[PDB]
């Protein structure tokens, strides 16, 4: 239905040991595509979907060099930020950025994002409007000021809305084959002992994209919120998701339980128990 | 679709 | 300055099948900041050359990675890996569950 495309950039100083590295990656809801690395033998936007390498040459050019721009602006920023925050140039610091834009199930411009972080902490981030800006602190205010000045927001909310949307578009249809194939969730259930009086019930959901997944339990009839251990969704390896919800019930009383899995890629959710 | 990341602190 | 703990998970890409060759996983999650020391074990000896995913983070500006190799299990040789961070006392070994 509704889809995303987000990037997400990260420079680390290096103190003296030459220039920070800059990491770029790109992807299209829970499936990367693009590759930048300082470190990296290319020095070029390299392909991580078979999707996206039917490209034209001239496009890993344009996009080669959008991220060659943007790993000289944030080390800039890196400098500037030493400045403002009056720090040492013996200190290593973080500087992260994301942006990217959100589509409705029909294709058209839902929400933009474009935002930065100094050290793991919000610098400066884009508001809802794509008019203004939020400074998280006093020197993202000196930021706030300059950008605002400069009218910046308007080539921000061109880029957003159009450029972003229109390439967003253009992955879907290319890549409709991987990235609105849905995947529903391998289900299985185990159980564990612990102890006399105790015994816990794991509800395991494997190899499902996308990454949105929703596993409840339930004693009796209703849902149990607390008392459900939750690890958090992790990646398999290959496209898809492994995640599993566990609840330890009193000895006997497994009957009483079952497990609720909601996914997209299911045509109604599913609802299991122990055997 | 990259953006013109360009605009300094 | 900000310091986030990783939160590490030691697993595989397919379910546990002796003989069968598969891909032993840890993934390390919510750390701040990206310095991070991952390696894989076989009987608490390093596993040679782990590949790893490209460095992205969450909405949180939090940072997460996969770290793999294609391994084969059996019911003999033990599998775990050692994460090391700033924000760490001393490098966490976590073990491989065959029910994780
Ligand atoms: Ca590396
Ligand atoms: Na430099
Ligand atoms: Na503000
Ligand atoms: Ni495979």
């Amino acid at each position: 239905g509704s889809h995303s495309m987000r990037y997400f950039s990260t420079s680390v100083s290096r103190p003296g040991r030459g220039e920070p590295r800059f990491i770029a990656v790109g992807y299209v809801d829970d499936t990367q595509f693009v590759r930048f690395d300082s470190d990296a033998a290319s020095q070029r936007m390299e392909p991580r979907a078979p999707w996206i390498e039917q490209e034209g040459p001239e496009y890993w050019d344009e996009e080669t060099g959008k991220v060659k721009a943007h790993s000289q602006t944030d080390r800039e920023n890196l400098r500037i930020a030493l400045r403002y925050y009056n720090q040492s140039e013996a200190g290593s610091h973080t500087l992260q950025m994301m942006f990217g834009c959100d589509v409705g199930s029909d294709g058209r411009f839902l929400r933009g994002y474009h935002q930065y972080a100094y050290d793991g902490k919000d610098y400066i981030a884009l508001k809802e409007d794509l008019r203004s800006w939020t400074a998280a602190d006093m020197a993202a205010q000196i930021t706030k000021r300059k950008w605002e000045a400069a009218h910046v927001a308007e080539q921000q909310r061109a880029y957003l809305e159009g450029t972003c949307v229109d390439g967003l578009r253009r992955y879907l249809e290319n890549g409709k084959e991987t990235l609105q194939r849905t995947d529903p969730p391998k289900t299985h259930m185990t159980h564990h002992p612990i102890s006399d009086h105790e015994a816990t019930l794991r509800c395991w959901a494997l190899g499902f994209y996308p990454a949105e997944i929703t596993l409840t339990w339930q004693r009796d009839g209703e849902d149990q919120t607390q008392d459900t251990e939750l690890v958090e969704t992790r990646p398999a390896g290959d496209g898809t998701f492994q995640k599993w919800a566990a609840v330890v019930v009193p000895s006997g009383e497994e009957q009483r339980y079952t497990c609720h899995v909601q996914h997209e890629g299911l045509p109604k959710p599913l609802t299991l128990r122990w055997e | 679709t990259y953006q013109w990341i360009i605009r300094n602190w | 300055m900000i310091q986030r703990t990783p939160k590490i998970q030691v697993y595989s890409r397919h379910p546990a099948e002796n003989g069968k060759s598969n891909f032993l996983n840890c993934y390390v999650s919510g750390f701040h900041p990206s310095d991070i020391e991952v390696d894989l074990l076989k009987n608490g000896e390093r596993i040679e050359k782990v590949e790893h995913s490209d460095l992205s983070f969450s909405k949180d500006w939090s940072f997460y990675l996969l770290y793999y190799t294609e391994f084969t299990p059996t019911e003999k040789d033990e599998y775990a890996c050692r994460v090391n961070h700033v924000t760490l006392s001393q490098p966490k070994i976590v073990k491989w569950d065959r029910d994780m």
